[PDB]
RNA sequence: GAAGUGUGGACGCCAGUCUGCAUGGAGCCGGCCUUGAAAUACCACCCUUUAAUGUUUGAUGUUCUAACCCGAAUCCGGGGA
């Protein structure tokens, strides 16, 4: 039974990933729940359609966000306060979430995923330049200010 | 090593004409004297089967006569008929060890049926060589003393072992590109018309040609 | 497809030739062409050995994650392949 896996692959998998499954184990579970779609000339013909439109349509938000993260370095400071005492450490830290919520109450929608941070840095009071990825292809960075607290 | 720059000679999946063959059979020499160029073909038989047997002579391109140097094998009075008659060399079953020992120096080899299974069994180093006596060949008879006397007149024999396989000397290494390639005509010609009635199937499946050691060249038959 | 000769060089370890070089005597293509202690030519086999590189498959270890498990009304949290 040939059918299409479009949710568990490689996290996802909505590309066009055609294997045999189980006859009658698939029109029961995988096509009820939404997890494959079977592999059908009309169909294919549709469904690879979106792939043209995907990258056809595509680098408008792309675009227009390079372009307003650029205006950010001219507005500059994203000022963070958090409890301090350790002769210049905080007694925590400011994780991914924090920074998300944070940058986003400045004026720009990120969420935490965007915020590349591999270990947390923020734990000293003063001037940080994170890092975000905005894409696997498009990066940048925010420069915050952690305040004693 | 010393084949490092001799694979770049020839293509093992181009199959080169003959004439090619002989041009390609040269950029293959720079060695030592000048190896008797042979040809290996795969012949489309029943190697256990004896009508399939392929067996024969060709008149291909020198050396008969007094200066043929003949070996005579018998037994019993046959040893005596075959000094008289003129034989350089002759002995009993006995010589077969210094043949199998090394002992070379012979154009051809002439005896008797009474030690022809002795003989045959010893047969693997002059068979492909075409030294093996033989019926047809009139290498092998009672009358040992009229066969060598006989000998002198003029035959490169030809058979196939038991792997199904045929070659013989088309002459030697390099020789100019027409002389060669007018003999492995000869040869080709001279194999084509001993394939055996019962034989089905293509009779050649590829053509070639061989001696001792050196890269690879396919050939066309025709 | 310049190298070989006779007296000169190297990247993993030991020798015949080969290439862009440089040159002479050793001869031109050679070297080639019958010495006890110094010896010969063109398409497949067998140990094939050893070494290096690339690809595929299997097993073990480590890390990351959408499974899975637990807590919560929910959001969500903890754990975690």
């Amino acid at each position: 039974m040939q059918v299409i896996l479009l949710d568990k692959v490689a996290n996802l998998g909505s590309l066009g990933d055609q294997v045999n499954v189980k006859a009658g184990y698939a029109r029961n579970f995988l096509v009820p729940q939404g997890k494959a779609v079977p592999a059908t000339k009309k169909n294919i013909e549709f469904f690879e359609a979106r792939r043209a439109e995907l990258e056809a349509k595509l680098a408008e938000v792309l675009a227009a966000a390079n372009a307003r993260a650029e205006k950010i370095n001219a507005l500059e400071t994203v000022t963070i306060a958090s409890k301090a005492g350790d002769e210049g450490k905080l007694f925590g830290s400011i994780g991914t979430r924090d920074i998300a919520d944070a940058v986003t109450a400045a004026g720009v929608e990120v969420a935490k995923s965007e915020v590349r941070l591999p270990n947390g840095v923020l734990r000293t009071t003063g001037e940080h330049e994170v890092s975000f990825q905005v894409h696997s292809e498009v990066f940048a960075k925010v420069i915050v200010n952690v305040v004693a607290e | 090593k010393r084949m490092r720059v001799i694979r770049e000679k020839v293509d093992a999946t181009k199959q080169y004409d003959i004439n090619e063959a002989i041009a390609l059979l040269k950029e293959l020499a720079t060695a030592k004297f000048v190896e008797s160029v042979d040809v290996a073909v795969n012949l489309g038989i029943d190697a256990r089967k004896s009508d399939q047997n392929v067996r024969g002579a060709t008149v291909l391109p020198h050396g008969t006569g007094r200066s043929v140097r003949v070996a005579v094998f018998t037994q019993g009075a046959n040893a005596e008929a075959a000094k008289a008659a003129g034989a350089e060399l002759v002995g009993m079953e006995d010589l077969a060890d210094q043949i199998k020992k090394g002992e070379m120096n012979f154009d051809v080899v002439i005896a008797s049926p009474d030690a022809m299974r002795v003989v045959g069994q010893l047969g693997q180093v002059l068979g492909p060589r075409g030294l093996m006596p033989n019926p047809k060949v009139g290498t092998v008879t009672p009358n040992v003393a009229e066969a060598v006397k006989n000998a002198k007149a003029g035959q490169v024999r030809y058979r196939n072992d038991k792997n199904g396989i045929i070659h013989t000397t088309i002459g030697k290494v390099d020789f100019d590109a027409d002389k060669l390639k007018e003999n492995l005509e000869a040869l080709l010609v001279a194999l084509k018309k001993a394939k055996p009635t019962q034989a089905k199937g293509v009779y050649i499946k590829k053509v070639s040609i061989s001696t001792t050691m050196g890269a690879g060249v396919a050939v066309d038959q025709a």
